[PDB]
DNA sequence: CTCTGAATCTCTTCCCGCGCGCCGTAGGAC
DNA sequence: GTCCTATCGATCTTCGGAAGAGATTCAGAG
């Protein structure tokens, strides 16, 4: 049936009877000897359908001639047997029964509606106590549960003026008595009666549930099951096994238990069994229904085997093995196979080799499609036989069929889209799949026995889509960043490095070659060496600004290898790229440059030719590796012999008591580290110096042709950290607790490691292996969360028309910059007109894409901050505008309308998740940001600001260094001084926080008493002490309310006033303070009154996206103004923030042990830090704005990848951020029909406010709410996507009671229901449908 | 054979619209097969479609131009039949 | 191993899984995400309706492939209907809608 | 006397394929 | 032997998860 929406709601019992075709009565299915289905059972023929294909069970009719008629020998209706899997039945329970889901969801829906605790409703339902209903003229409330002894009281104290039922009957009577709308009105007016938010929130939840039930056609008693439908039998087959036995079926046994119990209850109720017996039977029946529905939510699951609990309906719905993730989202497909791959170097970039047998077994029908068309076979019957005969003509048919038919290859797992690609197949004799070398990088495919699967696209559109989107040559750029995925392989780069290298003296040196071709001849005639230095006439073509090549020819000083390689580089590049010894880095840009100039078609053939030449000349190289090539520097034995001795000296101090325990350790380890550095440097120097050659006279050194050195230098394999362990020393190691081993592994793998050294190495080896094995799961879970939170977003519009955006600046932290501006802003469109450095002059138009040329133009100027449009700020409803997203990183142009950016971004973020771990510097100009500072006695600039940051701008006018300076620091280099690198810029006390005054004047211990607020310490070191201020915890109110104060005093009654300020120079003391300037002491400006003494990898980002609150929440101040204290710390301290104007009495509780950045009079603003530590993304969004929280998220998730060397385009993160805060909470209901306070989807609230403001009525006011991905994925308005993700047993009830309806918008739902996705070609089809409407 | 499709992508300014147009044309050439506007090389219609696009002689509009016109021809003969039938009854 | 056509499972008509049984490769959720990363919608629709799930469709596809038509009739994945029954077996009335 | 704090309760969750290979109603009454 | 009924309706189902999130209780708290 054609459909356009899916609706979910509660099922009324008469609706269930409408579903059913019969009532199952006998709990029997089939005979244990004959295989006929027993009538009126779980497999009744006349209820669900006949078992035979087109014949009735009774055998009266066996033809289509009697189709649709009803037999009277057995009662079964004869029709297509398939209908047997669609017809349902129903069991009419002898007594009502509560639906387990609605009883025990995350809240209790049945409990919430009646406002009755879940424990008490369960106690009633399981026949433990009575509950009085319609109590009438009795002192018994509306529900007022009462026990049997209490009931025994009411039985005689009152007569029949009260009613107290037990079990589901009482709950059904209560539901049937629910005056829903009147109750909701009364409660929505009672909400205003009290301000108890602790109860107001759950009251809002209750009224929301009541409104959802009122609006929906659902009725309360429908939460209590009365008729239980039975699943169609063909969906729960009782399949036989080897021998005369049938395989056990989980659902069948649960239904059998329910039917038997219910029949027993009916039998008793007919025979008038005593109340105790009928109550026990009813409880057993209720518990049996519980086991049938959601087995496991009971006290204990039932089982019929060695404690293997039986799977229930709810068990089959959800779960990793459930339908959603087992058969709908991912399903096994025909026309597919798998095999072990191997490398075929002869293949082109766009080809792959497949076995003849696999080709025949996948393209079988296509072969038939020729056998009839060729007329060589009569029909399928002979065509299949001929194919079996593997006739030599059939191989010609296969060679014709497979001519231009792509095949899809994908390796498991496939983290990113580059793991699935289309290839043009070629037949191969063997059984392994021939894969291309350059492609193996994309698959992460090591050829050490790696299996890979092939899928055959059948239809025409599938073939075209494969060839146009998934072909190998269409995926040369990585979608995660502007980096080619055809990066040259490990072996090829070795060949190119060997070919283009130059030696001092070599055969055929110094002559003149008339052209590259001749050079090649010389090598192949053996007259010249490949590394010989020679002058060859080179000719190069350069395309003009218009785009036509200009030929220029010249003499060039170069090498024979480079001249040979130049015969492969296309006719558009300068010779300087090949005039250098190429390595895995140097070659890569080369290839990239081709795509920058020539285009895709020249680039692919150039890559293939590079691979061919590299393989050939690497084979000619014969760069073997042997034990003779691992060089131990001779000085190493000395470097050890000295270093150990130094440790001995560090030991001697410990042998003399001249050092502490820890200092000995941290000196020994540092000395060993220095020795290791010396050993490594000597080893590297020896490796490069091992080559010295005679150039016609006198020895001369040069770069080393050592095999290991060429392998390392070319970047193929074995970097410096590898050669250091192979030829230097293994170095230090760490214990499983991470402690540095005092005795390093002073050996290297060329020499033998001893038993203890190997055992030490095993610690780190197993730690790394366990890290990999454990992180491989968290990475995948993060990928799933990302895809299920971002599956909705598609580029569905050209321009949204907005003008906002985000400003991009180079990352300057820890001094020098860590990344340039070009990387951030490349490929985005400008937000507003870009101004020339200076004033009144613009440089780029307001909505122009900043491609490579404009990025170079900006880098030419001194532009550091550029505002560009971002996907988070785009104002497009239920989609994302194309202009914000900007460049498609895999194409280079602007992103097309219809691309699924969400899944691409999720894969881009999640692919490197398996690479993480689960366990002044230069001269410039001084700039001060947020730095309010005062002049001390000496006139130095000492900071009076706590958010002070130090920014340094070089001579060419851009900031290159950034620093943060805490409160109380003295700025030696300030007022825009120019200071050279390494010259101390500022000074600080690294241990304690000092407190300083503004004026110079006398002081007293105002309102302070010895013993009450200060301790008469002695300072045993000298006997003259600095008084220690008593804490709030160490003293009672006699010292807490007597807060220490060091207010500056003068004879005039006031201090020298700052213009416009009336505040006296009042200063105070917090706890743990150490104060020297006692009474009668003159404190000058800038004098320190007193002093107060005092991370991760993958989880650091996983909790960041989930927006988990920090264990140590750095409290940010809100509003603005000047802070204050309230009452002191008892239980936990209380403080108050007083703005200049507005609501002065704003208070907030504060932890005692967290030191405060403000004490009593510090000017404060929204977001001002009161304590150190990580912030809260929720608080940041609430206090500093959407742009601020987006910047925080992007930077704190990029700091994880930058540390590990992974590069991901920042935009790929912002999309996920767009998903986190897709919801908003209403501030004022306004003219909108929205609730007074409610969280509504931001798109809906925005469209409603747009139309409302168009009509001039009061639009709603809202705060965008940052939801972590794990919750926001389940918070969508389409219940199918949420229930397909997790907590299905919860969502399938929350949406059920609400009468939810799905419009099937999004990708996952359309994939589930088997229609075209709203993306790509599917988006094109949907867009055509909507425009033609 | 086609290794790349960049030229056609430059012709039809979208990576997906090219797929759809080529599907239309290759379906035409396959079922009720109209002869292609390009010399064959023992190729499958799929690639032949991607051959025609690069020559710039097939797109949406042209196909629409054909389809509508074809319909008119199929309608025109209808009149010649109907009138003839109306004549033949007399 | 490679499979063209063979055994089909009973409860859901998806092809069997394994080597000792003539089964096909499983198209996991990650592969679906990768296909959605490209604009390939027809590929996904075929892969999850005709090749695997829609019982009526996968025969009509067979005839066309033999006939040389290369056109699919997707219909609706049978497995999905099974899901509905599993939910319709509860106290939940979930149904398709016209508009 | 409850209110609006914490604190202490239960529930949900945990990568993708791929192969082997076994192992798979029970006790009691006519 | 067959075929039956019922399912610790006189035990103790495992202690080598972590966490993260709510939901549910309590506790000074005025
Ligand atoms: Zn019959
Ligand atoms: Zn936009």
């Amino acid at each position: 049936e054609e459909f356009d929406a899916i609706k979910i709601a509660l099922a009324s019992p008469d609706m269930i009877r409408s579903w059913s075709f019969g009532e199952v009565k006998k709990p029997e299915t089939i005979n244990y000897r004959t295989f006929k289905p027993e009538r009126d059972g779980l497999f009744c023929a006349r209820i669900f359908g006949p078992v035979k294909d087109y014949e009735c069970l009774c055998g009266k009719y066996k033809r289509l001639k009697h189709r649709g008629v009803i037999c009277e020998k057995c009662g079964v209706e004869v029709t297509q047997t398939k209908v047997r899997r669609e017809r349902m039945g129903h069991i009419e329970l002898a007594s009502p029964t509560a639906h387990i889901w609605f009883l025990k969801s995350l809240p209790s829906r049945i409990g919430l509606l009646l406002d009755m605790p879940l424990r008490d409703i369960e106690r009633v339902l399981y026949f433990e106590s009575y509950v009085v209903i319609e109590g009438g003229m009795t002192n018994l409330e509306r529900q007022q549960i009462l026990t049997e002894e209490q009931y025994l009281d009411a039985l005689e104290e009152f007569g029949d003026e009260f009613d107290a039922k037990m079990g589901a009957e009482a709950i059904q009577a209560l539901l049937k008595s629910m005056d829903l709308e009147q109750e909701c009105e009364q409660l929505r007016e009672e909400l205003n009666e009290t301000n108890s938010e602790t109860k107001r929130k759950k009251l809002t939840k209750r009224i929301k549930l009541l409104e959802a039930f009122v609006q929906s056609g659902n009725k309360p008693e429908w939460m209590i099951l009365t008729v239980l439908p039975v699943l169609p039998p063909d969906l729960r087959p009782l399949v036989p096994l080897d021998g005369g036995r049938f395989a056990t079926s989980d659902l069948n046994d649960l239904y059998r238990r329910v039917i038997n119990r219910n029949n027993r209850l009916k039998r008793l109720l007919d025979l008038a069994a005593p109340d105790i017996i009928v109550r026990n039977e009813k409880r057993m029946l209720q518990e049996a229904v519980d086991a049938l529905l959601d087995n496991g939510r009971r006290g204990r699951a039932i089982t019929g085997s060695n404690k293997r609990p039986l799977k229930s309906l709810a068990d089959m719905i959800k779960g990793k093995q459930g339908r959603f993730r087992q058969n709908l989202l991912g399903k096994r497909v025909d026309y597919s196979g798998r095999s072990v791959i191997t490398v075929g170097p002869y293949l082109r970039l766009h080809q792959c080799g497949l076995p003849k047998k696999m080709a025949l077994e996948l393209f079988k029908p296509f072969i038939y499609g020729k056998l009839e068309l060729r007329g060589l076979a009569t029909t399928i019957k002979a065509a299949k036989k001929m194919v079996e005969r593997e006739e030599a003509v059939v191989w010609d048919i296969l060679d014709e069929v497979i001519r231009e038919h792509p095949v899809l290859l994908n390796r498991a797992p496939t983290l990113h889209r580059l793991g699935i690609q289309a290839f043009e197949p070629v037949l191969i004799e063997g059984k392994a799949i021939q894969l291309h070398p350059l492609v193996c990088a994309a698959y992460n495919a090591d050829f050490d026995g790696d299996q890979m699967a092939v899928h055959v696209p059948l239809t025409l559109e599938a073939q075209l889509e494969a060839r146009a989107l998934m072909m190998s040559t269409n995926n040369i750029l990585s979608p995660a960043n502007g980096e080619p995925i055809i990066v040259p392989s490990q072996d090829v780069v070795l060949g190119l490095y060997y070919m283009t290298r130059d030696c001092v003296n070599a055969k055929g040196e110094g002559m003149v070659l008339t052209g590259p071709k001749e050079a090649e001849r010389l090598y192949r005639s053996g007259l010249a060496s490949l590394h010989a230095r020679v002058k060859v006439r080179i000719t190069e073509y350069e395309k003009d600004a218009n785009g036509e090549l200009v030929a220029k020819t010249s003499l060039k000083d170069t090498t024979v290898g480079r001249a040979i390689l130049w015969m492969i580089v296309p006719k558009g590049l300068p010779y300087s790229i090949v005039n250098q010894a190429l390595g895995k880095k140097a070659i890569s840009k080369m290839l990239n440059t081709c795509y920058r100039i020539l285009g895709l078609k020249p680039t692919v053939i150039f890559a293939d030719q590079i691979m061919y030449t590299g393989f050939a000349y690497a084979a000619r190289s014969g760069a073997s590796v042997g034990i003779d090539d691992m060089v131990i520097p001779e000085k190493k034995h000395e470097i050890i012999s000295e270093a150990e001795a130094e440790v001995a000296e560090i030991q001697e101090q410990f042998q003399s008591g001249l050092v502490t325990a820890g200092e000995r350790y941290n000196k020994v380890i540092d000395i060993w580290a220095a020795a290791n550095d010396r050993v490594s440097k000597a080893m590297m120097d020896n490796l490069q110096t091992e080559t010295v050659i005679n150039r016609d006279g006198q020895e001369e050194k040069q770069v080393s042709f050592n095999s290991i050195y060429m392998m390392a230098d070319s970047g193929a394999r074995g970097s410096a950290a590898q050669i250091r362990q192979l030829a230097g020393m293994r170095g230090l190691m760490a214990k499983p607790d991470g402690s540095i081993i005092e005795t390093p592994i002073t050996a290297n793998f060329r020499e033998g490691l001893n038993v203890l050294q190997y055992f030490i190495s095993t610690h780190g080896a197993r730690k790394g292996l366990a890290d990999t094995a454990l992180k491989t799961a968290n990475s995948g879970y993060l990928t799933r969360r990302l895809v299920d939170v971002a599956q909705d977003l598609v580029v569905t519009e050209d321009d949204c028309g907005t003008h906002e955006g985000i400003m991009m600046t180079p990352v300057i932290e820890g001094g020098d910059v860590k990344e340039p501006l070009r990387d951030r802003v490349l490929g985005r469109v400008t937000a507003e007109d870009v101004l020339k450095p200076g004033t009144a002059d613009i440089l780029v138009p307001r909505n122009t894409l900043l491609h490579e040329q404009w990025c170079d133009l900006l880098e030419e100027n001194s532009v550091d901050a550029v505002k560009v449009r971002s996907v988070v700020s785009c104002d497009t409803d239920f989609g994302v505008c194309a202009h914000c997203y900007g460049r498609d990183l895999a194409r280079g142009h602007i992103i097309n309308k219809g691309e699924a950016i969400g899944v691409i971004a999720a894969q881009s973020i999640g692919e490197p998740g398996t690479q993480l771990t689960m366990r002044v510097k230069n001269k410039g100009s001084i700039k001060l940001s947020n730095v309010k500072s005062v002049v001390n006695s000496s006139g130095k600039l000492v900071i009076t600001s706590r958010n002070t940051e130090l920014k340094l701008i070089d001579e060419f006018g851009r900031t290159k260094e950034s620093y943060k300076v805490p409160y109380g620091a003295v700025l030696a280099k300030g007022d825009g001084e120019q200071v050279a690198g390494g010259e101390t810029v500022a000074n600080w006390d690294p241990h304690t926080m000092p407190v300083i005054t503004e004026v110079s004047g006398f002081v007293r211990f105002t309102d302070m008493i010895d013993g009450q607020t200060i301790t008469r310490q002695t300072d045993e070191l000298t006997g003259l002490s600095s008084l220690v201020v008593l804490d709030s915890a160490e003293r009672t109110a006699g010292g807490k309310d007597l807060r220490p104060a060091l207010k500056i005093v003068d004879a005039q009654g006031n201090d020298v006033l700052i213009p416009g300020t009336d505040m006296p120079a009042q200063y105070f003391l917090p706890g743990k303070a150490i104060v020297q300037l006692e009474d009668g002491v003159q404190i000058s400006s800038g004098d320190t009154l007193a002093r107060i003494p005092q991370t991760g990898g993958l989880p650091r980002v996983a909790d960041l996206f989930e927006a988990r609150r920090p264990k140590e929440p750095a409290i940010l101040a809100e509003i603005s103004g000047i802070v204050s204290f309230g009452k002191e710390t008892k239980g936990k301290r209380r403080l108050v923030i007083t703005p200049v104007d507005g609501s002065d009495p704003y208070e907030e509780m504060i932890p005692k042990w967290r030191q405060l950045n403000v004490f009593e009079g510090e000017r404060v603003e929204r977001g001002d830090v009161i304590s150190d530590g990580p912030e809260a993304p929720h608080d940041i969004l609430r206090l500093r704005g959407v742009h601020a929280v987006t910047r925080y998220i992007v930077n704190e998730v990029q700091d994880v990848y930058r540390l590990q060397g992974v590069k991901i385009n920042d935009k790929h993160i912002e999309v996920i951020v767009r998903q986190m805060l897709r919801k908003a909470t209403i501030v004022n209901a306004g003219s909108s029909d929205f609730l007074e306070g409610e969280q509504v989807e931001y798109s809906r609230v925005k469209i409603a406010n747009r139309e409302l403001e168009a009509n001039g009525k009061v639009g709603a006011t809202y705060s965008r709410d940052l939801l972590g991905i794990t919750k926001a994925s389940l918070a969508t308005e389409s219940f199918i996507s949420a229930a397909s993700f997790q907590e299905t047993t919860r969502v399938l009830t929350e949406a059920a009671v609400a009468g939810k309806r799905d419009e099937l918008r999004g990708l996952k739902e359309n994939v589930i229901v088997g229609r075209l996705i709203p993306a790509g070609t599917g988006y094109a089809y949907h867009q055509d449908r909507m425009r033609r409407r | 054979a086609r290794v790349t499709v960049q030229d056609a992508v430059e012709k039809i300014g979208n990576r997906f619209d090219l797929v759809l147009v080529a599907a239309r044309r290759a379906r035409q050439m396959q079922v009720g097969g109209k002869d292609p506007l390009v010399p064959e090389e023992n190729d499958k219609t799929t690639v032949i479609a991607l051959r025609e696009i690069e020559e710039g002689l097939i797109n949406n509009q042209i196909l629409d131009v054909r389809e509508r016109q074809e319909q008119q021809e199929q309608e025109a003969a209808e009149l010649q039949a109907v009138t003839a039938i109306a004549e033949g009854r007399r | 191993h490679a499979r063209s056509t063979g055994s089909y499972s009973l409860v859901t008509q998806q092809p069997l899984g394994g080597k000792a049984q003539f089964g096909g490769q499983r198209f996991g959720e990650m592969e679906v995400w990768a296909l959605e990363a490209y604009g390939a919608a027809y590929t996904l629709q075929e892969m999850l309706t005709v090749k695997s799930d829609d019982v009526n469709g996968r025969t009509k596809m067979y005839k066309n492939i033999v006939d040389g038509n290369h056109q699919m009739e997707p219909g609706m994945p049978e497995s999905f209907n099974v899901l509905l029954k599993e939910i319709r077996s509860l106290g939940i009335n979930i149904e398709l809608e016209d508009e």
